[PDB]
């Protein structure tokens, strides 16, 4: 048999994502989610987001891996803008404002 | 304890590749993680298709490593067997004319 | 000339393999270029991680290979030692019965 150990509370992610205000890209406050427990299926069935992207995990296994901590970055930026930041590839955005690993 | 060197030696030689064969399976070889099922978990199979293939072909490059090393090794021994073996019907079960080769 | 092409033929193999691997340097193994600088100057390492790869897999394996002949021409060396030893001690210090062991 399968014998799963998870160690539950909730996760604020509906805070997050629909904030009346977004933080300024250079300037942004880090938001710590943890003590609680995630499910990222909801978010990927609501598909409120107009494109769900993953560069590190896949969403639909989001929910078999588990992670301790999550910290979400909140940031308003243009679509091209949006673009111009990924891993491998050098944007203005990740120039000056903000950088990804 | 140095007498037994020869023994001693055969026997670390053959545990230590086992080990660095082992080590190897914690080793990235370019691929994102060395645990087989993180590259599952945390990444969509068609991309972690070429991912797996750095862990295999490192891994299973790894194989030939330690399979090759263990072929001539042991061709070492099948030479040294044979010397046991020379001595054992020559030295023990006759009497040897050949100098120094009994000692 | 020629009655120690045994001897020169060990040395030669050995600084031919020498040679062999220093040329591999020179390969691009699929890579964009030979000399392991310029990979990283002209491209930004993000892509040029994917080049070296084509570089140290086909290097590391160049020296793989290289390992592995002198693992095996050891043990033949490793043999033909054993042979003198034998005949140094057998045919100088003591007198052979070996028909046609020491000539
Ligand atoms: C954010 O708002 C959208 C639209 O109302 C909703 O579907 C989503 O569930 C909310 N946030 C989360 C992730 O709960």
């Amino acid at each position: 048999e399968s014998i799963v150990r998870f160690p539950t509370n909730l996760c604020p992610f509906g805070e997050v994502f629909n904030a009346t205000r977004f933080a300024s890209v250079y300037a942004w406050n880090r938001k710590r989610i943890s003590n609680c427990v995630a499910d990222y299926s909801v978010l990927y069935n609501s598909a409120s987001f107009s494109t769900f992207k993953c560069y590190g995990v896949s969403p639909t296994k989001l929910n078999d891996l588990c992670f301790t901590n999550v910290y979400a970055d909140s940031f308003v930026i243009r679509g091209d803008e949006v673009r111009q930041i990924a891993p491998g590839q050098t944007g203005k955005i990740a120039d000056y404002n903000y950088k990804l690993p | 304890a140095s007498a037994l060197g020869k023994l001693q030696d055969v026997v670390n030689q053959n545990a230590q590749a086992l080990n660095t064969l082992v080590k190897q399976l914690s080793s990235n070889f370019g691929a994102i993680s060395s645990v087989l099922n993180d590259i599952l978990s945390r990444l969509d199979k068609v991309e972690a298709e070429v991912q797996i293939d750095r862990l295999i072909t490192g891994r299973l490059q790894s194989l030939q490593t330690y399979v090759t090393q263990q072929l001539i090794r042991a061709a070492e021994i099948r030479a040294s067997a044979n010397l046991a073996a020379t001595k054992m019907s020559e030295c023990v079960l006759g009497q040897s004319k050949r100098v120094d080769f009994c000692g």
